[PDB]
């Protein structure tokens, strides 16, 4: 049960979810692609991105920390802190 | 005994401590009627 | 005699030997859970021989081997009653416990406190066999409180979780409310019949036995999660899944049913107690199987399933069929332990996902778990000639053809439909359809511990109903003559429940968004009884305990009257006497009025 | 809006120290440094010795005491033979046969 | 711990209320003491009578399992309102409607059980027929006496 | 209302929280993925209809009766994540989360079972005891008069210094001990 | 239209239904900011003692000591005998004693009358 | 009985002539030898009481109390030798001498043939307990604890002194053996009413009765550990012993004068158990539990059936062992967190697993788990009160529910949940503390194997 997570695995899966979202084209997306300034997304779309992360990794991100993750690198680092990867 | 137990409690309500003397004056007045019943001597004559 | 009694006591002492082993430990164990599982497999093999030589002749005996205490008229001896009930229940409990522990060697493998877990599970098994082999009420009270305390310790296995400790305290509260009635029964039997032994109770046979039977029904209401005292059993699913599977499905929660089955010579002469058991069991099997229909956590639904089956057992006690109720205990053990084990295999293959709305698409993903879950569901609903047939079908066929409360029989049939409804609900949301679990598949079930543990209960749920019901001697006269609508009734209402719930299942895929009703909010919020009475009654016993007991009575009112209106009266009488100004006129004028009082008034000069 | 620069700096530095701690929670290959320290024995020691003990106990200390092990008397049918006497229990009256 | 940080008497002046609210580490306007009617509270604050389940569970609490901070004033029933005890959380349904539904369902089921006890079900048969005069010597009848003959015939 | 960094929820934050709670309770009502996705884009269009409402009072009014609509149309037992508060596996492993200071109370015959680990624990505690006074004097050179204003902690600004109040965040126990 | 939520003592009002939550008035801003200032002061004062390496003991909480001293020691010095507490102490302190006195006295008078007239079934009762 | 009084008095030169580091070892050793010898009092007979001399006898009621008293002294020496480790040597020997002098007064309180010598020893036991509480107590209010201890125990015992001398002048003797055969029926009168109150209210204070119990959750709370142990284990049981001696003389006026005290105890066992459900203070929770369990002993003495006296003496011995162990557990955590607040340090099974097992055993014996002698006493008192009145089973079962509730709430709050983050001085369990827990619990567990020695004179 429960295989261990890595920063590479979390990064691959977060970018994998964000390449399956039709409002992001797969060539403009990067690890530091900010959702509002760079990618042209909405606040509501960023909320759905956080909800897709929750459905992906099986835990709730609270709203006070959901509303501060505004790039995929911060999402990967936050899941890394909440799951304690590279132990 | 219950007759003076009321009248001592009502004496506490005209004392000034109201329900405090009700458990004190009526409890002292109850001992008077019981002493009259069973012959209780506080100043007892020396006998032995 | 020399073989029966010997292997009878060897079963229990063989169970107690690993407790001495774990208590006398020095080294790091060479898989102590394998040692406990091997020991209970050997206890099953050992207890089969007295069962086989009960099937051969009917040889029943009582081992009153150790005199413990004699309180002037009551020789309390360690007394082991080996009758039909012990000889059937002990191998079934050992076989199920052996399967639960080989399941537990897989499920609790991540636990570094697995030896304490197997120690506690063996202690629960020892206390339950103390219960079901007891001949006097003190020893049955020992086994009864023992399974209650091991229920506490095994619900609160993850003791850092708040809700697990809450459910453990709740389970203890409801079991002690049942213990009120059990000690009422013991008090009645000691004062009126001078015994705790069942033999003198069965020989004296009192007529005015309303009150001890009311106490025993209250004890069963606490222990078997009947209505009024039921909500600890769904809350008790906060423990680990082997705890729920062994204790709260098949072995612990049958003890109130087993207690009332133990007193069938006293309930057969009391139609009032039979009517109380019938009405209470019908109310339980209605309410719990109706609450099961819209729950979302799978362990809650199987807990309402086993409480509805215990209500059915209470019904068939209430129609003067104790042996059908005990056969349904022995039947129910196999498939309800198997359903909890299949739910545990699903939960472990979905990383502690216990909700059926994040399941599905598990028909081919977990084929052995799908197979055993469907077989357990069909045994639960009353598929013809599985294990559940030979008990539940005869229960309904005897509940139809008797001088019976008619509304109780009708609610029993409604519950019979509801079993099929929640069974296909579990199959539909858990196995059928398409996946809803998160994307990382960790589905794996290919460990021979899990496979053999579900496999032996699978063989049991296929064959043991036929085997046991054709090994048990006839104790009643079965009603086999009845009309065709009245013979087919359980099967018909079961299939109609299947059809109506297939309609309910097919009306989920539609693109309609229905606002919730009041029936859905009733059955989904547990019937509102674990909501109000778990807020209202703990409000009063926690606020009256301070604002009318602690702060009111101890720290104010008995502190006002005994110490402090006395102590105020003494310190003021000082300040009204010791307030003398030190003047010599004030001292001698106090002497003068005494001369005026003692001579003239008091008359001391004569 | 997202984080502030100060929050990003503090979370990054706490993250680097937290990953240092988690990486330094692993073991060395020599750890744990441990100090210097019969085929069917189960069915003998756990069964065949307790059967001996309990059989000796029940045979010479329990059944030598009255009414301790009381057995239900075995079930006598028409047609049996009493092993203490030899008297064959006579069979039943002939049945008014039904089929 | 010192004497002017202990609970004291009921404040009547505003400056005593200000010193009390500074003592209990809260604002003066939010500082509501219990009403002075002899219930033994003194100057102790009236926290708004909630459980600890309603508290924000993702906050980094000083006391996580209590959902409580350091220096934050505690409710008078703080041991009562822990998550191991009484929950005052908001429910999806009103309290009165829950009481109505539960009491109506229980009373209706009990009434229908009583009525079904008044009108039972049975089978189109007579009583069971037992030999030896309704099993007189088997039901514990004394063998020195002899009862009435209970004779069963064919039908 | 009750937050660690600030004291209140803004209007935009309450809009986003109602959006997330509405989608989660909708998925609780709408178990299957495709039917949820249909009604979820319907609900998303219902939110995006009045996205550009410039009046703050009208936006607050629509948010308030949207909360009313949601409170009527919520699920009775919503799907809680298992390790989320209210879930089934929440705070389940806290009985294994022994704090870090209990290693210091070991007997030396079991501290010799892990020589490299405690030989590293000594230099971790060394780093903590030479970082403590410098981060305290960092805290008292940045805190305004009258106390701190928010609960947000400042980072380390210099090189060689560690962020203040870092020990029970870096050395906290794992979620699976 | 929709059923308005009815807040009771055991089911309080949700924050998403409270009318006074959406007040953007500056007294609510100042109140939340002052409560945040107090909570931040107490939070910093806690974790200065909590993260200290020189401490090996209990970070004492004066609110907890004050809570226990309120729950135990401050009951009599701030008690006043008035009408409410007097009727509560007579209603709940001597009340159940008198009630169970009449109940158990009636039961034992009835049982003793039934025994001394020879009616109570007391055949096998020899343990008492 | 002189063969136990003389070694108890030789414990005084054993503690004053020792080396400065040897004063705990020697007293523990020789008090364990005296407790080994205390089992020679078990020479009891089914007809006759073990009547030693004109001054001393020991029937089957006083015998388990004597074994418990002589066993409790080494346990108090083990329990108190950590918090007094920084005490002056002379004050340390004075503490040990107060414990020895208290043992000396107790073991001839229980063996007093004559009742005014029982009274003299029964009131002599106050003054070492007085000195222990109000010298080696902990907080400020230890002087109000002993003041209400000394006032309540003397204001109750003062009419008892006039009552026993009135028996002396009327009957001719206060020998219990003589008054077994010269007891006269005490009729209904007001003089005999106040006679009954004078003979009973002293032990009603010492049990304690509900309503007279307010000295106890201060005298147990402000005491040190040896004081709380001896108070909850023996000094409460002096009231039950005195009632079982004195209700011989108070028949048949007890059969209608016992009703208000039966009501007080049957309702106070509900009230004090509800109070245990809401205690912030762990030592106060154990104190109110002691009141709630002694209320049943008061009921069982006042209904005076054989099953009631058997259950009451079983419950006194069992509750002495159990409450002594619970106070020692509370002190074992007070020696680490320096506060008696129960909500302060939680989750202690995550740090102390074996001590959590001892907490579990003491909690299970607290809630009368069978087959312990706790349950034997509890169950027999419930049987006898059901025979007394059938309606009392409601109060008895409701008390048992609340008893299991506060026992397991104490277990959950002290031992389970999440541990406290800001408490880091939680030491591993010492060998002395686990020795103290085992020497409490193992005799209590062994007495379940042979319970007939603790079932009183009419087993
Ligand atoms: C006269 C000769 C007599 C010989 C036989 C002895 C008779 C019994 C005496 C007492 C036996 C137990 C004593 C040790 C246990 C307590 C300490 C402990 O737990 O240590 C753990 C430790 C091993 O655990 P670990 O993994 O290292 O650490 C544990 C963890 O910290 C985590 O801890 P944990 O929570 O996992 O562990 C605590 C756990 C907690 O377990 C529970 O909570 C479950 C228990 C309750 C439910 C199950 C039992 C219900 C009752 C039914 C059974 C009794 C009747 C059976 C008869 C038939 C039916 C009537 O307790 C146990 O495991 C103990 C098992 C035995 C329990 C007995 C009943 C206790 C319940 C409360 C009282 C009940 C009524 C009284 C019963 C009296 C019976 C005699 O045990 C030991 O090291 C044992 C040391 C040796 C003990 C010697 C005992 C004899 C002392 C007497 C000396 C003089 C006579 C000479 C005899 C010599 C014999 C060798
Ligand atoms: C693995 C090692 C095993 C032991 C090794 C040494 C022995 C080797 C094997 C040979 C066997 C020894 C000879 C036989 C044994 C002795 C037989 C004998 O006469 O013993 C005397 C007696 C037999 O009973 P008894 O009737 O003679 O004694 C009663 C006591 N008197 C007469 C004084 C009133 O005692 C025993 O056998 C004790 C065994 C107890 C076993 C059960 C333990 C129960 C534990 C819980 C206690 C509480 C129960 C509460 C409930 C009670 C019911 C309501
Ligand atoms: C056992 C005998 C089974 C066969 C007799 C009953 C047949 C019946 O009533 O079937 C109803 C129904 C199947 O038909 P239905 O689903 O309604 O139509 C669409 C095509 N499947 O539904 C079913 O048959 C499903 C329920 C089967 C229950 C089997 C266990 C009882
Ligand atoms: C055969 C006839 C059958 C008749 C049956 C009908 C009659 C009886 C009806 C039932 C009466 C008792 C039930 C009511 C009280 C229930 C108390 C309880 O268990 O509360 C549960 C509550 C926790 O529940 P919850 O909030 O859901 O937990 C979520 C997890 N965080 O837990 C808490 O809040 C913790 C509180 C701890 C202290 C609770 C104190 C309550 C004590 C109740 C004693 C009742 C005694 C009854 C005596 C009867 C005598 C005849």
């Amino acid at each position: 049960d429960a295989p261990p997570l890595t920063l590479e695995g979390i990064k691959d899966r977060v970018l994998y979810v964000l390449k399956l979202y039709d409002k992001i084209d797969p060539e403009k997306l990067s690890v530091n692609s900010h959702f509002m300034k760079d990618l042209g997304l909405d606040s509501l779309d960023q909320v759905e991105i956080i909800m897709a992360m929750e459905d992906e990794f099986g835990f709730e991100i609270p709203d006070i920390d959901a509303e501060k993750l505004m790039c995929p690198q911060e999402i990967v680092d936050y899941i890394a802190d909440k799951k304690d990867v590279y132990e | 005994p219950l007759n003076y137990l009321i009248g001592g409690c009502a004496g506490g309500l005209t004392l000034g401590i109201g329900a405090a003397a009700c458990a004190y004056m009526g409890l002292t007045a109850a001992l008077v009627k019981m002493g009259q019943l069973e012959g209780w001597k506080v100043f007892a004559e020396p006998k032995v | 005699m020399n073989l029966f009694s010997s292997l009878t006591l060897v079963t229990l002492i063989l169970l107690t030997m690993p407790i001495a082993a774990i208590n006398f430990n020095t080294h790091k164990f060479t898989n102590y859970p394998l040692y406990v599982k091997t020991t209970i497999s050997c206890a099953f093999i050992t207890s089969m021989i007295p069962t086989m030589m009960f099937i051969h002749t009917g040889q029943e005996m009582i081992i009153s081997n150790w005199h413990w205490l004699t309180i002037q008229t009551l020789k309390l001896s360690l007394s082991f009653k080996m009758d039909f009930f012990s000889m059937m229940f002990v191998p079934v409990a050992l076989f199920v416990t052996w399967s639960i522990m080989e399941f537990s060697m897989w499920y609790m493998h991540s636990d570094p406190n697995i030896n304490q877990f197997f120690k506690y599970l063996l202690l629960f098994l020892i206390t339950m066999l103390i219960l079901v082999t007891a001949n006097n009420l003190f020893q049955l009270f020992i086994g009864w409180e023992g399974v209650g305390i091991m229920s506490f310790l095994l619900i609160g296995w993850w003791y850092g979780r708040t809700d697990a400790n809450t459910a453990a305290l709740q389970a203890i509260l409801y079991n002690r409310i049942g213990d009120i009635g059990f000690i009422l029964a013991m008090a009645w039997f000691l004062i009126n019949l001078n015994t705790w032994d069942l033999q003198q109770i069965f020989m004296l046979n009192p007529n005015d036995s309303n009150l001890p039977l009311m106490g025993l029904i209250l004890a069963a209401t606490g222990k078997s999660a009947q209505f009024g005292l039921h909500p600890w059993l769904p809350s008790a699913m906060e423990g680990p899944t082997p705890v729920s599977a062994l204790l709260h499905s098949s072995t612990m929660v049958v003890a109130g049913i087993f207690l009332l089955i133990r007193f069938y010579p006293l309930t057969e002469n009391n139609k009032f107690g039979q009517s109380i058991m019938l009405c209470l069991g019908a109310m339980t099997t209605l309410f719990t199987a109706m609450c099961a229909l819209t729950q979302n956590d799978i362990k809650k639904i199987i807990a309402f399933s086993t409480s509805s089956q215990l209500g059915l057992m209470m019904v068939t006690i209430g129609i003067n069929q104790p042996h059908l109720a005990f056969l349904h205990i022995c039947t129910h053990a196999f498939f309800k332990a198997m359903l909890f084990m299949c739910s545990g295999s699903i939960i472990h293959s979905l990383n502690d996902e216990q909700d059926i709305r994040k399941m599905g698409g598990l028909f081919k993903a977990m084929p052995f778990t799908t197979t055993a879950l469907i077989i357990g569901s069909l045994a639960l609903t009353g598929m013809p000639f599985l294990t559940g047939f030979y008990s539940k079908d005869l229960i309904i066929e005897s509940a139809n053809t008797s001088y019976t409360n008619a509304w109780a029989l009708l609610m029993t049939l409604v519950a019979t439909s509801f079993t099929a409804i929640y069974s296909t609900r579990i199959i539909f949301f858990a196995l059928l359809g398409q996946p809803r679990f998160p994307t990382l598949i960790n589905i794996n079930e290919n460990n021979p511990f899990l496979i053999n543990s579900i496999k032996r209960l699978l063989i049991g749920s296929l064959f043991a109903g036929f085997i046991i019901s054709n090994n048990i001697p006839p104790m009643t006269i079965p009603q086999m003559t009845m009309p065709h609508y009245l013979k087919m009734t359980a099967l018909t209402v079961t299939i109609l429940g299947f059809i109506l719930a297939l309609e309910i299942s097919n009306t989920t895929h539609y693109l309609k968004f229905n606002y919730p009703s009041n029936t859905f909010k009733f059955s989904n919020l547990l019937g509102y009884y674990p909501t109000i009475m778990h807020r209202l009654t703990p409000y009063m016993n926690l606020t009256m305990s301070q604002k009318s007991a602690s702060s009111l009575l101890d720290l104010i009112w008995l502190e006002t009257i005994l110490p402090k209106t006395i102590s105020l009266a003494q310190m003021k009488m000082s300040t009204t006497i010791t307030s003398q100004k030190g003047l010599i006129k004030l001292y001698f004028l106090s002497f003068l009025i005494t001369i005026l009082i003692s001579t003239t008034l008091l008359n001391f000069h004569e | 809006s997202g984080y502030t620069p100060d929050e990003k700096l503090r979370l990054q530095q706490l993250r680097e120290l937290r990953r240092r701690w988690l990486k330094d929670q692993e073991l060395s290959p020599r750890e744990p440094v441990l100090p210097p320290r019969r085929h069917s024995i189960f069915a003998f020691t756990h069964v065949l010795i307790p059967v001996w003990i309990i059989h000796y106990y029940l045979k010479y200390h329990v059944t030598t005491k009255p009414y301790t092990i009381v057995e239900k008397k075995p079930r006598i049918f028409p047609g049996d033979t009493i092993l203490e006497t030899g008297e064959v229990i006579p069979p039943m009256k002939e049945f008014p046969d039904q089929h | 711990i010192t004497k002017d940080m202990l609970p004291g008497p009921y404040p009547k002046t505003p400056e005593e209320r200000a010193a009390a609210a500074k003592k209990y580490n809260m604002r003066v306007e939010d500082y509501e003491p219990y009403p002075d009617d002899g219930m033994g509270y003194g100057d102790y604050p009236k926290l708004p009578d909630r459980s600890q389940q309603e508290r924000d569970p993702w906050y980094d609490w000083d006391h996580p399992d209590l959902r409580l901070n350091w220096g934050e004033p505690m409710h008078w029933d703080l041991d009562m309102y822990i998550r191991n005890r009484v929950d005052t959380s908001p429910t999806p349904v009103n309290w009165n409607l829950m009481c109505k539904h539960l009491f109506g369902f229980v009373a209706f089921m009990l009434f229908m059980f009583w009525v079904g006890e008044t009108y039972p079900t049975y089978q189109p048969v007579g009583p069971k027929q037992y030999p030896y005069n309704n099993l007189y010597l088997e039901r514990g009848g004394d063998p020195n006496k002899e009862p009435e003959p209970v004779v069963h015939y064919e039908i | 209302a009750f937050l660690p960094s600030a004291a209140y929820l803004t209007h935009q934050q309450k809009v986003l929280q109602l959006y997330k709670r509405a989608l989660r309770h909708l998925e609780s009502r709408c178990v299957h993925r495709d039917k949820y996705r249909y009604f979820a884009c319907l609900l998303r269009a219902r939110f995006d209809e009045h996205k550009n409402e410039k009046d703050m009072v009208k936006a607050t009014q629509l948010l308030r009766e949207a909360e009313k609509e949601f409170w009527h149309g919520q699920h009775p037992q919503p799907y809680i994540f298992p390790e989320s508060p209210g879930g089934t596996s929440y705070e389940r492993y806290e009985c294994y989360k022994v704090p870090e200071w209990c290693l210091d109370d070991w007997h030396p015959s079991e501290k010799a079972m892990y020589p490299d680990y405690f030989a590293k624990r000594e230099q971790w505690k060394k780093l903590r005891r030479e970082s403590w006074e410098r981060e305290v004097k960092q805290l008292q050179e940045e805190t305004p008069v009258g106390g701190p204003r928010t609960e947000a902690l400042p980072p380390a600004r210099k090189q060689g210094d560690l962020p203040p109040l870092w020990w029970h965040i870096v050395t906290r126990p794992r979620e699976r001990p | 239209s929709f059923p308005k939520y009815e807040p009771s003592r055991l089911a309080s009002l949700p924050t998403t239904l409270d009318p006074a939550e959406y007040d953007i008035s500056s007294e609510t801003r100042k109140a939340q900011a002052e409560r945040l200032a107090i909570r931040s002061r107490l939070k910093r004062e806690y974790q200065l003692q909590y993260n200290d390496p020189s401490r090996r003991g209990v970070v004492e909480d004066p609110a907890l000591i004050r809570w226990t001293c309120a729950r135990s020691a401050n009951v009599y010095p701030n008690f006043r005998p008035n009408t409410k507490t007097s009727l509560l102490g007579a209603l709940f302190g001597i009340g159940p004693l008198i009630f169970w006195y009449y109940v158990f006295k009636t039961d034992r008078d009835r049982k003793e009358k039934l025994i001394q007239e020879g009616k109570l079934d007391r055949t096998f009762n020899i343990s008492y | 009985m002189l063969k136990y009084i003389i070694p108890t008095m030789m414990l005084m030169p054993l503690t004053w002539l020792s080396k400065n580091s040897m004063i705990w070892i020697n007293t523990t050793l020789h008090s364990l030898l005296i407790s080994l010898t205390s089992l020679l009092l078990l020479n009891q007979f089914g007809d006759n009481s073990l009547n030693f001399s004109l001054t001393f006898f020991s029937d089957s009621l006083s015998t388990p109390l004597l074994i418990l008293t002589m066993w409790l002294l080494p346990l108090m020496l083990m329990a108190s030798q950590h918090h007094l480790s920084k005490e002056n040597l002379a004050r340390k020997k004075l503490f040990i001498s107060m414990l020895i002098l208290l043992q000396l007064f107790l073991i001839m309180t229980f063996t007093a043939t004559e009742l005014i010598f029982f009274y003299i020893m029964f009131e002599a036991t106050l003054v070492p307990t007085l000195i222990i509480i109000t010298r080696w107590g902990n907080q400020t209010e230890r002087l109000n604890a002993g003041l209400y201890f000394l006032f309540y125990t003397l204001a109750g015992s003062l009419p008892l002194l006039v009552a026993l001398i009135y028996i002396q002048n009327t009957m001719g003797s206060l020998n219990f053996l003589i008054l077994q055969y010269w007891v006269q029926p005490m009729p209904n009168s007001w003089s005999n009413t106040f006679m009954w109150l004078a003979c009973m209210m002293a032990f009603m204070v010492k049990m304690p009765l509900y309503g007279l119990h307010l000295w106890l959750p201060k005298a147990h709370v402000e005491a040190p550990i040896a004081g709380s142990m001896v108070l909850a284990a023996i000094l409460l049981k002096l009231g039950g012993y005195g009632m079982m001696r004195i209700t011989l003389l108070l028949n048949p006026i007890t059969d209608f004068m016992a009703y208000p005290f039966i009501m007080l105890s049957l309702w106070g066992m509900i009230m004090t158990s509800s109070i245990c459900l809401r205690q912030t203070d762990l030592k106060s929770l154990i104190a109110y539990s002691s009141v709630s369990h002694m209320a049943l002993v008061i009921v069982a003495i006042l209904i005076q059936t054989p099953w009631s006296y058997m259950g009451a003496t079983a419950l006194m011995i069992a509750h002495g062992l159990t409450s002594s162990m619970l106070f020692c557990l509370a002190n074992s955590n007070y020696e680490r967190v320096h506060s008696r607040t129960m909500i302060l340090a939680r989750g202690l099974q995550t740090l102390l697993p074996l001590m959590a097992a001892w907490w579990l055993l003491a909690s299970l014996t607290n809630l009368a788990l069978p087959p312990s002698i706790n349950l034997i006493g509890e169950l027999f008192v419930v049987m006898s009160t059901f025979s007394w009145s059938n309606i009392t089973i409601i109060l008895m079962g409701l008390n048992m529910v609340i008893t299991a509730l506060y026992s397991l709430y104490m277990l959950i709050t002290t031992q389970r949940g999440k541990h406290t983050h800001h408490i880091n001085n939680i030491l591993p369990s010492f060998t002395r503390e686990n020795a103290l827990m085992s020497l409490h619990m193992l005799p209590l567990l062994l007495l379940s194997l042979n319970p007939k020695i603790i079932l009183g004179p009419l087993y």
